[PDB]
């Protein structure tokens, strides 16, 4: 008999920090003899350079595909009126120098020798602009901008379209539009308070960043390993040990460093495969239940999904899924059909319910009693082959017109 | 990459300064990505900022609809 | 190219090492050569396994798309084609698959005035599947994907409550064929 609006937070990583590693700088550095010696190993450094260029271009490709879903940048109207609904938390703040809404600002604040970090091609500013354009398109055009040119539509009309898509009639919207807007605003405030109060809400990006930092620190620390040699320093071995064996010792040291580097590259490739899988999942979710209505159950939100608001995150994306949740159930007596004048009547889209002495037809998600008529019911066969049918008369909406 | 060229057509970016390509205020479709919000293309070679797309501000109203 | 790497030895041919160098340490040299080539083979096998995982994921995605929008109609938006998907043509490709997707793209939009409902005789009328469209003087009903205006008729509209609770409603009569069919 009642419904509530709930907002859920979903966090999916998009990409990690791009890294470039040089073999001749990480292994030995400024040693000419090491540079001459590493040329006899083949093209292992070439393979490593190819692998790092590949992981960089895959990160760039997935971070371009997950965000640039539309080639048109839409802008919100200056008037912030949507029939009582409030969107100041998701809409970007003009007072912010970075043009970022306070939700994205909170998300950014909650996230804190040959090796180098490549800056991403898709930095914060155009990612925020893309999210703002997507929000404007989904708030002013609905699903029309995701299937062609953008068409203007009022927000209550979009809500009515989504309710009809999920299976709710438009009668309950206009009678409770203010209540729906107030519930949505309260849910937005509650989810903002929960996001600000729970540091574990952004756990996935936090552990991804921690794992990347730990891997980089361990790769750096692995340089100071003996690897079966007398010391981890190269020049003292070169200037102290007899070259004949010193060559064997430095060969063992550089091949141990090569093994450590290959292990690091393999782990980075596995992490990149996991990140690509997560980014593909996020892209499918964006295609399904961001640019349009999704009929899937428990795919990108608990309950009957309505829409999702994408939010920018450091090395990830956060979605604000808004769902339709029924509540306040009431007991009723149901019948498979109604036997009237020797004929069985079946509802076209409703279900027959009874409160104890009268029967009514109601929607599948909301309680709204209506008189059983011939417009919403169809006749197919008699009423004796069915099991569990009851007795009730059917009111004719046409009879009193010619009765007088 | 990551090297300041003042202590080793000049346009200093976050990743590093570019030598041989001139910066253009106008932005076009990017061809060869570089990083840090900048990239270069051949037209001589020039560099420009990101072009997200053509600006299209839809007129939103409480009683306006666009039926195809 | 991995066969041309000396791996710190004096030659890249094991026969040359066997016929050129003393066997007591030629055994160690051959052991070093074979363990270097074994490590290279292990690295290549790990790269092949990573590529196999990527290809398996791509093939699973392609099979899902073929089961979704090749053998039937898919209601998903922008899953296997931009716009309202209709169907697709599967084609054979060398080490790949090419799909010729067919989609529905609306075009040539027109500005119009809309209302949430129509208040007639103190009752609110809502469209069953369409929307109320006004061209300037009269109100019509049409689908959300095409412009097919029609006279407001009770067959495609339902009554639920009055018009005093709704917001933004306009005044217009609702045509019903019952009155002309019973007048004569
Ligand atoms: C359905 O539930 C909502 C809240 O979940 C009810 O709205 C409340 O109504 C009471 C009085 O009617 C007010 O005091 C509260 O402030 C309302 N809450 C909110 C959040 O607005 C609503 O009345 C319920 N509907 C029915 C038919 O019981
Ligand atoms: C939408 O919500 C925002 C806050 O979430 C409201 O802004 C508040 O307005 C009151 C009254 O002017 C101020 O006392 C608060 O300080 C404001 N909060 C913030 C965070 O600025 C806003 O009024 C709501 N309504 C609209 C139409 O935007
Ligand atoms: C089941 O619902 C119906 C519809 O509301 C109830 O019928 C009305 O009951 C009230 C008082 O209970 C009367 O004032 C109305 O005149 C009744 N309507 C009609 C059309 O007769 C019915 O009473 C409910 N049954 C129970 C057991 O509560
Ligand atoms: C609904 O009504 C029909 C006829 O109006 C009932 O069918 C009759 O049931 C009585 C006893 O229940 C029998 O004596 C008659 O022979 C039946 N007539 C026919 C034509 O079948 C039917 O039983 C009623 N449903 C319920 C649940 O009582
Ligand atoms: C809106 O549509 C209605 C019906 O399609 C138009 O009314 C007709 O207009 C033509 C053009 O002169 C007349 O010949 C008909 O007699 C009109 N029919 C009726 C029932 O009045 C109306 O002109 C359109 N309005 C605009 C602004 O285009
Ligand atoms: C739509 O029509 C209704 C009645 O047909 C109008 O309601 C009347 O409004 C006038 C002036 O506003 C009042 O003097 C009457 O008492 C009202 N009658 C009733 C039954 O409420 C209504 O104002 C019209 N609305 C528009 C926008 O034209
Ligand atoms: C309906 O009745 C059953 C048993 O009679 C009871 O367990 C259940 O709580 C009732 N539901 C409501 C909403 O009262
Ligand atoms: C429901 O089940 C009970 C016992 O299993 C049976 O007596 C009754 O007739 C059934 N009612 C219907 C409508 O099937
Ligand atoms: C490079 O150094 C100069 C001064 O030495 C400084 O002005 C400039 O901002 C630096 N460039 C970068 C990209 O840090
Ligand atoms: C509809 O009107 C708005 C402004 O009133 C305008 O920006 C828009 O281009 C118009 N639509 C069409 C299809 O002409
Ligand atoms: C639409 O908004 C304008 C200004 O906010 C207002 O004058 C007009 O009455 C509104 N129309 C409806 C149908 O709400």
């Amino acid at each position: 008999t009642n419904f509530t609006i709930s907002v859920t937070t979903e966090i999916l990583p998009v990409s990690m920090t791009k890294t470039s590693v040089d073999c001749t700088m990480y292994i030995c550095g400024d040693s000419t003899e090491c540079s001459n010696l590493l040329l006899q190993y083949g093209s292992f450094c070439t393979q490593l350079k190819r692998a790092l260029t590949g992981i960089a271009v895959e990160q760039d490709k997935n971070t371009q595909e997950v965000f640039a879903q539309v080639k048109q940048i839409y802008k919100t109207p200056p008037i912030k009126y949507f029939g009582g609904f409030n969107f100041s938390q998701i809409l970007p703040d003009p007072s912010k120098p970075s043009k970022r809404s306070p939700i994205e600002d909170l998300l950014f604040n909650k996230v804190t020798k040959g090796l180098t970090v490549l800056p991403p091609l898709l930095t914060d500013e155009m990612i925020a602009q893309y999210t703002s354009a997507l929000l404007a398109g989904t708030i002013t055009s609905g699903w029309t901008f995701g299937a062609g040119p953008a068409l203007q539509i009022p927000f209550p009309m979009q809500m009515a379209y989504r309710f009809n898509g999920i299976g709710v009639t438009q009668n309950v919207l206009y009678e409770n539009q203010k209540l729906i807007a107030n519930q949505f605003n309260s849910a937005i405030g509650k989810i903002q308070d929960s996001l600000s109060s729970t540091p574990s809400a952004l756990g996935k990006l936090q552990d991804v960043v921690n794992h990347n930092a730990q891997a980089l620190n361990t790769l750096v620390k692995q340089l100071s390993s003996k690897f079966g040699a007398i010391s981890s320093v190269l020049n003292d071995i070169f200037s102290r040990l007899d070259p004949p064996e010193a060559e064997v010792q430095i060969d063992r040291l550089i091949t141990g460093r090569l093994q450590s580097l290959q292990t690091y590259v393999t782990q980075q490739l596995i992490r990149a495969a996991e990140i690509r899988a997560s980014a593909n999942l996020a892209a499918t979710k964006m295609s399904e239940c961001v640019l349009g209505q999704s009929k899937r159950v428990d795919f990108c939100g608990k309950g009957y999904h309505l829409m999702s608001f994408p939010q920018s995150a450091p090395h990830g994306v956060v979605f604000l899924h808004v769902t339709y949740v029924p509540a306040q159930e009431k007991n009723f007596t149901t019948a498979p059909a109604i036997c009237h004048d020797g004929k069985a009547h079946f509802p076209r889209e409703g279900v027959f319910v009874s409160n104890g002495t009268h029967w009514f037809v109601t929607q599948r998600n909301f309680y709204e009693p209506q008189i059983i008529t011939t417009d919403n019911t169809f006749v197919s066969g008699n009423c004796d082959v069915v099991i569990g049918i009851v007795n009730n008369t059917v009111y004719d909406p046409l009879q009193p017109e010619l009765d007088s | 990459q990551g090297v300041n060229c003042t202590e080793v057509n000049v346009f200093q970016t976050r990743a590093g300064c570019l030598i041989g390509a001139e910066y253009v205020n106008n932005s076009y479709e990017c061809d060869i990505p570089i990083g840090a919000g900048i990239c270069a293309s051949y037209q001589s070679i020039i560099a420009y900022t990101m072009s997200l797309g053509a600006e299209n501000s839809v007129a939103y109203s409480n009683n306006s609809i666009a039926i195809p």
